[PDB]
Order: C-alpha cells, then structure tokens, then sequence
C-alpha cells in the first residue's frame, strides 16, 4: 500500500493538544493528515473501533542484553516484547558483553536492528571505558556514531569528578547524562534496608545510597548546565530533591519502573528473587510517594527497566542477579494508576510518548503532520496473562508472572508498517 | 630594574614600542647590550630556550644556562633565593621558566636588583609568547583591531593563552576559544571570548585559528578519552584544511592530535613564522628592558 | 573519645570520602549523644588552592570546586536524616550550600552550619589583594 | 535485468578445464549457460571483444583496517580497491581493533560489507584472544559466526602447544589456521638480515625465523591432521620445507605476495619505508627460488597481503609500519611472469580463483553452472600506473607507486551484477 | 647547503680535502667561519660533543647545546620539526647525535636550509669518527695503501666501523674484522672484509687494531657469556700486548674488557692520538662545509 488509514479509533496526541474521535492517514510512513471521517480507494484500512489510537510509545530504559548474553534476550526477542507492548522506540542500555563503549558495538547494534525491523533501537554509550569507573568513554566517537545518552547502568560512577566530567563533555555534544544513582559503599547487598531484611538478614541497600547520588547529580547538573536524567527514582526523599532542582530550572528529568509503583520490599516475601531489583523495592510509605510523584508531575515518563534474567539467575535472593522484565506489562501496569483516578489516560499517554521523547531529544511522541507514523493502538479493558503463552521475551523474571492484567496493544505501526497485532 | 612577568602588566605604549624593536630587528637592526644574563629554565624548554639565548647572544649578551634546575629541587631553597643568588652574581637579566604559578610576584620583584622575564610560569603567563603571536598575526594582516582569533585546545592550563588573549583585547581583536568542555575555565568570560562548543563553527568563524599544544596527561586526568578521539574532535584534520583560513601553533606540535601531521608546514600555516619571529621579539624584550 | 571529654568528631581538615564511613560515625556518634563535625569539600572536586571563579580563570591557579562543599552538605543532610544522627557543617560558603541546609532543616532534620567571618567579608578577589593571607578551605567565593 | 550476457570474450575456467571463445548467461545472479554465441531479446549486455573472461579473483589476505584504523582503509575503501583489482571474495584478517576476537566484531564486519554490497567479505577470527597468544580464542563461536580460519596475523604463535591445540579445535570446525610464520626471538628488526642491514646497520629479521615456524607447522599439521597455511613465504629454504611435507599428503599450503616475487631488501635502497614489510624481502636467490616455487606447483595462490598504512607512518624504516598495498597492483604484477614465460595464463588464473577457493573450503572460483556469477574480465596487454588519479586505497604505501604496470581488469561482476567498470 | 651524514656519501676528492685541512688545523691554521651551530646531542657523548663545540668556538662559530635531547622524547615531535626549529632559529649548522638510524636521509637533508653534521645516528653512521681513525692511521704510516687494519669487537652496532671500513677501503687498505659471532654481520662482505675467528690470528696479521668498545648491554642480550670472558677471548691483555704492533680505541675505553687497564698510554697506542686529531678533522669538516 502506498496509503494507510487508521479508521474510527479515539485519538490521543497530547504533544499536540489532539483529542477526539479522528482517523488517520499515513503516506510513505509518514503522518499525512488526521481528520474526520477520511476515505480514499483501495488505501489500507486498520479498524480501531472502540480503542484507544495514540502516538508510538517510547522506552528510554531496556536491556537488550545484546551482545553477549543472549541467552537471557536479544534485540529480535528484545523488539518482540517491545512492540507486542506499544514500544515503536526503545533505547537499549551499553551494559553488554563487550560493553557499548566503541563505534563497533554501537554499529553491530544498529544494523543488527535494522535486520530485525520491528521497532527502532537507539544504543547509549557507557560514561567510562569497559564501564569499570576509572577512564572516561570517547563520547564524541560514541555520539556521532548514534549514541544518544551515556550511562554507567548498572553501575554507578563513584567519582564525582568523573561525573562532573561526564556531564560537561556530553552537553558540549547535546545529550543527557542517565545515571543509576546508588553509592555502592551504602548498597552492596541484595534488597531494601526495611522490614524484610530486618526479618530475614539478608544484606540491604540503604536508601540514603539512592539519594546521596541524585543530590550528587542534581548539583553536578546545576553547576556544569548538563541534562542528567534519574533512572529508576524508589524513594520519597529522592523525589523531594529531584523537585528542589527542578524548581530551580536545573535539566534533571527522571523515569519510574512501574514495579516501584506496584511492590514493595514485601514482595521478596510472595515472589522470591523475580522481587530482586536495583534499586530495590522499598516500603508501602516511598510506593505512595512515587504514584504521588507521577501524579503531581515530578516524575517525567514510565521506563521499564526492561531486565532479562534466566530462571537459574532467580532461586536463591541472595545469589539472584537483580532485574524484572517489563515491556510488554508497562501498559496494564500503568492503567491502575488511570483506573484508580489518580492520572487521566491524556497524561498516561505523555508519559509513554512525548515527555521520553524530549527527554532524549528525539522528534518522536508525536503525530505531528510530517512525522514518521509510529502509532499504537490499544484496549484499556481487555484481559490477558503473561505466561507461557504469551510471552515474548526469553525470560519470565516479573512479580507479575501468571497475574491477570487489564489493558493490553491490539496494535503497534512503525514507519506506517503495521509490526505488531493482538 | 625593569622587569616583564605578565602581560597583563603591558600598557598599549609598551606593546608598541616593544613590537616597534621586534619589526626593527626583524628588519636587521643591529645593537649591543653589554649585559650578563642567565637562563633558568627549573621546567626544560628548548625550543623557547633557545630562542631567548640566540636572541641574547646576537646582542652581545653573556649567557648562562641553568637546564632542569640541573636536578631541580634543591630542597630548603626557595624561587626567592635562587634569584637574590643570582643577584649576588651580578646577573643583569634572569630568564626563567618555572613549574609553578609566580603569584603574588609585584612584591618580589620590586625588591630583587634584576631585569626578570618570565619564559613561562605554571599555568599563568608566557608574555613573550604572547607577544610573539600577537606580532605574527600583526605582520600577517597589518593591525589586529576587529580579527576574530580563536584558541583551540587546553584554555584551562594555557599561561600562552593568558598571555596573548590581553594583547588582542587591548587592541581590538575577538577572542574565541573552542575545547573539550572540561578544559573551558567556567569564567573565561573574564577574557571577553565567544565560546565554541563545535570547532567547525569556530574554524568558520575565525580568520586564525592557534591549536594550543593537547598534553598527554589530560588524557589519564580524565579531561579527554583519547588523544585520537581529541584530534577527531577538535584537531586541524584535512577536511578542516579546507575551511580553515589561517592558523598557528605556539609549542611543538602533536602530530595528529592537535594538527594533521601533513599540516604542519602549509601556504595556510604561520607555525614556522612564529619560529621565525621569536628571536626579533625577544630582542626587542631585552631592549625593553634594558633601561 | 567522649568518654575523656571529646564534645564532637570531625576529620577537619580532610573530608570523609567514604559515606559508608561517615554514615557509620554519625550512628555510632549519636549513640554517644555528640555531633560530627564535617569540613564538606569532595576531594575529588576540590584539590586546587582557590575558588572556581573569574581569578583560577585570570591567573591559572589550581581551583576547588564550589560543587565539591554542596555535594557533601547534601550527603550530609541525608545522612542525619536517615541515620537520626546530629551533622554540624563547619564553614559554608556559597548560596546553593545554605538553600540545601534549609532544605533538609525545614524536614525537622539535626543539621546545624557556622560561618566564617571571614566568608562574609571577602570574595575570591582579595587573593588579588592579600595573596596567600586569602588563602583557605574552602575558599572565599 | 533478469538475464545477463558477457558477449564475445575468451573464456578460461581452470576448475571446468573450460577454454576458449564463449559467451556466457547470467541469470538470479548465477552462471546459466555457456555456449558458443548466446542470444535472448532484451538481455543485458557486456562486451568482452578482445578480452580473458575468468572467474572472479579470490584474496585470501586483506587488511581492512576496519574496525579501528580506518584512516589507513575500511570496508568500503577496501572493497572499492578490490573490485578495481579483479576480486569478487577477499578474505580480511583479524588484527583489527577491537581484534577479530567475537561475535560481534564478525557481525559488524559481515553486515558493513553487505552495506557495501560490492565484493563479498570473509572474515577470520584470531588464534589467540586479543592476539596476546596466552589463551585460545573461541573457534567455535566464531566459525559458527562466519570465520572461515584463524590467525594470529600479524603476531606469530610462539608456544607449539598453543598452535597444536588451535590446529586441533580448528580440523574439528572444518577450517584451516593462517599462519604468520615468524620466531619473533629471530625476527624482531625491521629489514632482512642480509646486505642491506649489514651496510646500514638497521636491525634485521632472520630468515630462519620464518622457516622454523614453517617446519613447525608441517609438523604440527602432519600429526594433528589439520590444515595449515603458510601466509607469505619469501625464502628459499622455505620452500623446501613446504615441499617436504606436502610429498608426505600433510594438508599444508601456502601463498606468495607478489612484492616478493617483484623485490629484494634493495629495494630498501630505492623505495625507503615503502619496502618495509613482514616478513622481509629477501635476497635475488630468493625471489628467484619463490618464481620456481610458483612455476613448479610449490605456491598455492597468489595473495597481496594487502596492507595499507598511512605516510607518517612511512618515513624512517626504523619508525615505519611494516606492510605493502596491492589488491589493485597483483594482476599487472602476477602477469609479468606470464610476460616472461613462467606461468602459463590458465595457471595465472587458477592462482587466483580456484585454487584460493579451495584453501579456504569456499564452492567459488568457479564458472560452473549453478554457481554464482562472479565474473573477472580484463585485458592483459593495457597500460596505466597507480598513482593519485588511479588508487582506491585510502594509502599509497608500494614501492610501484608511480610506476608503469601492464594488465588491467576491465570489469568485474559480483553475483550477476556489474560492480566495477575501467 | 652542504652536508656530512655518510662516509659512503664521500668521494675521494672529497676526503682529501677534509684531511689535507685537518693537517693544516693541526699544524696551527687559524680561520674564523662567522656562522651559529646547534649541538643537538640527543644521545649524550661528553667527548664527541666537546671535541665539536671546542672546534667550532676556535673558529669563531656560536654553538649552542641541546643535550640528552634535554629529557629526550618531545611526544608528537619528530626528529623533521626539530631540525625545522633549527632552520627557523637561524642556525647554520646543526651537528646531531642521536639513538636510531637516520635513513632515508637524502630528501630530508634535501628540504633543509642547514649544514648537517652527522655525530652518531644509532648503529649506522659516525663520519667524522671514521675520518679521525683514518687520519690518524695515515699520521702514523704515511699512506693506509695495503694496510692490513682490523677491527675487534661489536661490529653489527658499530657505525664507527661503518664510517671508516669505506674510507680505509676506498684509498687502498685491507679490512678485517675480529668478535663474537653473535656481533658480527652475516653479509659483512659487503665492506670486503677477512674474518678471523680467533683474536690472536687477527693481531699477527694486523698493523693496527681497533678495538671498538664493548657496550655491557651486549651481555644481556646474549651475545657475550660476561665482560671478563670477552676480555679474556678479545680483548688487549697483557699477553697479546707483545705481540700487538699499534691500536686505537674510538670511544672511552672499557678498562679490563675491550683493553688492559695499563694498556691504554703506551707507545703502541694511538688512542690519546686520536683524541688529539678530533678537533683539526672536526675543524676541517665545518671548513669543508662552509661553502
Ligand atoms: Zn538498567
Ligand atoms: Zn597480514
């Protein structure tokens, strides 16, 4: 088809203030127009009746887990999940085997992508050479071979002046700073510092190492003028500072892994080590304070933490490799927060799309006339499971595993080519 | 004793009497000095060294060269002995290039009986440097006033920079830097330049570009990835060739991490003339000083 | 210590680098009943001689970093929040210092800070007038 | 065009045994027919009037440089160079940065050259991880990948453990190891041991240091089973080495750099750092027993070794860069021994095609019907020299730089389609 | 601008000029060259560079000293800049010494406003070391026709030997060398050489031995067992002493490894003669140069 039309669905461009019940047409994978009741012969037709059509979603936090440990995902496996979860951009983290600290990884990553095209995989590069915190990456090389972020993910840089040193470097290119804040000399061990490893004495993470690093980070943005985004904000005292420096104009953005949103340190009680996360799961008090948070409008977007790992690498919690998987439970996970009253679906949808894509300065999160069609199209009432049956990614590592969840994709467009469908 | 430490010390008069000699000697001027003076270069630097010592000895000067300190590091003894030992030696001038930054040094100086020129001191001035490029760029475009220079590489650590950035302030040229951020002092401001974060901007920009000598070390401080990756960034690399209009080089260059090693020696490059005209400014600095 | 007449640990003049270490001391202080005392200066941002300003710019003298007393102050804060201890800050110096203070103290958080007269005198600028006599830690901003 | 016709030509396919005056139908990118006067309506046509039509030109060793130095060539250069040349299939060796040491440089390799799409490229992957020569490499997840052998190129093995047990995993995949044969206790100078470092005092490589290494490898190939191949023999006794054990049905082979057949180490004398190269050129006695080696049958296949360096790197011998260019220099330079009556044309060409091919285990070099057209057409008797306006090379580094040479490809034709025109 | 990098660049002529100067240098000719020379000593050699700089200043030249390269190794510097820098300063001449192999050389030497004086470049070349051992032969007998002249020691690294086998050859005299075989070229019959195996054969056939000094180095590198073996299987022991006829010995000895310690001054011994002829053949090649 040289045409495409997105018919009778309800449309959600909150970018562009658009809603209200429009079709769509999309024209050599690009937004043509978008108004009431649109027809031409023989153009493609999807029939969006009764559902929800707004811009493609974007996820600025998965690991792929590509090269290197493929066993666990991969980007084909990776792209699945991702567009069977309204994902048409994902950002893959550089915590691979080898690392994404040259233009070589960076480019097996983008053609291999390319091969598999389902979904657009932008690569970040790491903040230090090998990820091992002594030696600063080539950012330059890194940037223009289409690095769009650095980070250390999973570790933290311990150095300020190496973050310092980040910072400036990477706003001298125009990209942000994501940093996994979490002081490994006050979070070494393996779950909250709060009632469960009081209980069992297993070894705790201490909240404090999570904030330290975003007070850290915040002044360190304040100070060099660099863009530095938060990863996987856990706790009340860390939102309180975020919004410190907010209010002072400062460019610090963070994302919440719905999980955090859902669970607390309990759920090491229920689910074992798929509850084994960094940063951990906190109590019900920091739950509330990050569903606050996205309410309120500190938090800027959702990200999965999309973080495969094999079932051997989840019995015992002491010996568990910390990670829940996410892209393809984010929808359902984030429409309680919707069902429950707390934010509209318009708001939903900006946190998905728009505010991700500022967040790394893409022009995506849009349908805007001219820009490429990446559309999702989704259900907020139909019910599904994640199981055997429904699963995409390689592995199953999510407290959400057999549960019934409500709001699901019934399809995801890329480039005006439909990529996924119920 | 006249002395010229900084030039930030240097009226407008000075800088025209002193570039009117240099033009002078350039032009073959011939003149006696009947003066002793010792080279103290504590930090080695032939080049520079070399220059002030050929410039000495054509005006009859006697020269004596202290090189390394000779071992540097004589532990107990000041800067400050070091010179009032020199004094007691009947030296005319001391000619001195030091690791460290010579601050406060008004005080010092007023009390010393020498004529002292700073040959480059830590990371805080190089006068004669700058007076060298300042007369380079002169001798190439006839006045300075309204030139856009850019500066790329190390501002942070550059006494060369500190140094002639005021001289084309004073009179009339715009200043721009370009380098890796970490190396961009937060308040250059107080030099009054344009800050490039992308060189090509600059280099399109700029009528002379003067690549400042990248040092290895930076590379393990953390300021820089690589010495490759910073010449990708901000090197004189042949595609930059074409767009750049003229440009310099004060120290020795590092081959492929500040200029393309083709580059060195082009219709486009006054490097070899800022050798060339080392020798008629540090000339017309002894004269200077020599009242 | 405390049981001889010590009224308060610091490591002044050196920082704490190690928050495990100063999260540690301020426990084991406040089940004494004492203060920390904590010189805030990241070493890691703070090994020149004088402020990161327009006279480490002009002059090319090494710099200490006004980020490297923030990031402590509000490691401090943190700290004594978490830990219930009492953290007293020993010579604040810049604006972002005192707004990150009050941040923490509006929390009911046991952080009090003291200042230098000498702070509230002189800026970075009277290294150009007493030289080495301006010289301090942190430095006149 | 769905069908292709090089018309007119004289046709030598040394593996068909197939001589003379046809014409030859290409079709879906394969060998259709060949016959004499061929004729379809609207089937595309290439003129070979007055030219050889052979197969495709295989170089089983090429620096590509890529990842890592590209600035002395890459995929795209490289490929450019060999197409110019005659060459449709060129093997690239491992001593890239980062090393040809996992899957995910062989994938950057594989999926750049398919971007390229001019010449296809083979990659090899390293003996040694890293090339440090302490631990094996994974041969097996390598040759899976797309190796087709392993070398430690340009590094010689030094520990005989290290080579049997690469020899032994390598026969076990089905693939043959490269050696670069070189005692590097001999051979650590910059020119030959002979006249000219005796004159001038230049430290010098031992021709011993190469032989040793040879007779190691027939030996080790004698009683592993596998197969060796000898990378670039310049003397002599080597030679004798090489014979000895092939009379025994050991599966050893080896190439000859044309720089060796054309050059002594006086070349040192007039080409300066052009002439310094690994191993060394050798004396007249030499060059001559390598041009007997290749008349006689001892010499398997030509192979340039291309090895492009820049001119900085190219000016004291002491300081330079061992290696010589010549993908787009070996026909003219091959074809002065067919000038002087020592190889045959068909034997030329065989050098070139199938006897490359079968070293390397590939079903190319070859006009057979069914097999993919990879087509070389060029005129023996044709003028030209290598110099700014001709080379592809993003270096200059040969000592014919500027010369004369006679021989020249006309076109080349990869997978039915043209990919390089004179 | 005339240069010396090579003995092998020296046409008989040539060599008659030099040493017919280098005779009236010794006999007491004065000349004033009015020129500069850099002494650039990258590789330190006291002796070699005072013999130079006292030639030079005698005939009125400025020489000026760069010595250990002062701390070697300018990162990003070639050998080309630095002689560039010499050009640029002014200098006439650039005496050099240093660690590697200069070679090629002709175009770069080419490319330079310089007079070259090649010192010692690695293990190639030292002419006017050669020079020296040649005249001072040739002091000694008249004419070096039909002289059986042999080396002793390290030939492979020896550019003294490299720099006088082709002048001694080139008017007449006889090579032979004379060392461990480990340090003796396999194509040494490029210099039409005898090769003895055995040191005492060597001496009997000899008119003059030079023993060329044996670097410690050398033991490490497996060449030599130890110094005191070499000494006893090479060197000038008191036993060989009355059978030898006349020695020389170009560097500083290496007392009880390459000669007997109370064999260096004796009436056999041409090495105080050899000190002595260095400044009039170093003068005679600055003269030579001069045109
Ligand atoms: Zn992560
Ligand atoms: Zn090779």
């Amino acid at each position: 088809m040289l045409k495409l039309i997105v018919k009778n669905g309800y449309v959600i461009d909150p970018s562009q203030n658009l809603e209200g019940e429009f079709d769509i047409l999309v024209e050599n994978g690009k937004i043509k127009k978008i108004d009431k009741n649109i027809l031409v012969p023989e153009a493609e037709i999807i029939d969006a009746k009764g559902l929800i059509v707004c811009p493609g979603f974007i996820d600025i936090h998965v690991h792929l887990r590509d090269p290197g440990q493929t066993y666990k995902e991969d980007i084909e496996s990776g792209s699945r999940c991702a567009v069977a979860g309204g994902f048409t951009t994902i950002v893959c983290m550089p915590n691979t085997n080898p690392p994404i600290d040259n233009t070589t990884v960076v480019n097996y990553i983008l053609q291999k992508s390319k091969s598999v095209g389902l979904c657009r995989v932008l690569p970040t590069g790491t903040i230090t050479k090998g990820r091992k915190g002594k030696e600063i990456a080539d950012f330059y090389s890194l940037k223009e071979a289409g690095c769009v972020a650095f980070t250390d993910d999973g570790s933290p840089v311990m150095d300020s002046s190496v973050m310092r040193k980040a910072l400036e470097l990477a706003s001298q290119l125009g990209v942000p700073i994501m940093d996994h804040c979490e002081d490994d000399k006050l979070a070494y061990g393996v779950i909250n510092e709060g009632e469960v490893s009081a209980l069992l004495g297993l070894s705790s993470r201490a909240p404090e190492a999570e904030e330290i690093q975003i007070a850290r980070d915040g002044i360190l943005a304040q100070r060099t003028g660099g863009h530095v985004h938060i990863q996987h904000v856990s706790t009340k005292l860390s939102l309180e500072i975020i919004e410190f420096f907010k209010e002072k104009g400062v460019k610090i953005t963070c994302e919440v892994n719905p999980n955090h949103l859902l669970f607390t340190e309990r759920e090491v009680l229920n689910s074992g080590a798929n509850a084994r996360v960094n940063p951990p799961l906190r109590k019900k008090e920091d739950r509330l304070a990050l569903i606050e948070g996205v309410k309120r409008g500190i938090i800027d977007c959702f990200a999965t933490d999309h973080a495969p790992h094999q079932t051997f690498e989840k019995e015992l919690v002491e010996f568990a490799m910390p990670g829940i998987i996410g892209l393809q439970t984010a929808l359902p996970s984030a429409l309680e927060l919707y069902r429950k009253g707390i934010i509209s679906l318009k708001k939903l949808i900006e946190m998905f799309t728009i505010n991700p894509a500022r967040i790394i300065g893409v022009d995506l999160g849009t349908l805007k006339l001219g820009s490429p069609a990446d559309i999702t199209i989704f259900d907020p009432n139909k019910e599904w499971i994640l199981n055997e049956e429904t699963n995409l990614s390689k592995s199953r590592n999510t407290p959400l595993w057999g549960k019934v969840l409500k709001g699901k994709v019934i399809y995801t467009i890329k480039d005006g080519k439909m990529v996924y469908k119920d | 004793m006249r002395s010229l430490i900084s030039s930030l010390d240097l009226t407008r008069e000075e800088v025209e009497e002193i570039l009117k000699y240099a033009k002078e000697f350039k032009e073959g001027k011939e003149e006696t000095i009947k003066a002793s003076a010792v080279l103290f270069f504590s930090e080695p630097s032939t080049r520079t060294r070399l220059s002030f010592e050929k410039a000495a000895r054509e005006l009859g000067i006697e020269t004596y060269l202290v090189s390394g300190s000779e071992s540097s590091t004589v532990k107990g003894e000041s800067f400050f002995d070091t010179l009032k030992t020199f004094e007691g030696l009947g030296f005319d001038y001391v000619v001195f290039r030091v690791p460290f930054v010579f601050f406060p040094y008004k005080e010092i100086v007023k009390s010393l009986n020498l004529r002292l020129v700073n040959a480059g001191d830590g990371t805080h001035q190089h006068p004669s440097q700058g007076l060298i490029d300042f007369f380079t760029i002169k001798e190439h475009f006839g006045e300075v006033k309204d030139l856009r220079v850019l500066y790329v590489g190390d501002i942070k650590h550059s006494r060369v920079f500190r140094s002639g950035a005021p001289l084309l302030n004073m009179f009339g040229a715009k200043i721009g830097v370009c380098g890796p951020k970490t190396l961009i002092p937060r308040d250059v401001e107080v030099f009054k330049v344009d800050v490039f974060d992308d060189v090509d901007k600059g280099i399109d920009w700029a009528d002379v570009v003067i690549w400042l000598r990248l040092q290895k070390e930076r590379q393990k401080e953390n300021y820089i990835p690589s010495e490759s990756s910073y010449f990708k960034q901000f090197g004189l690399t042949k595609e930059r060739f074409e767009k750049v209009k003229l440009y310099m080089h004060p120290g020795p260059v590092n081959r492929n991490v500040d200029i393309d090693h083709e580059l060195v020696y082009t219709e486009k490059s006054l490097i070899q003339e800022q050798v060339k005209n080392g020798i008629p400014v540090r000339k017309a600095i002894y004269k200077f000083l020599w009242t």
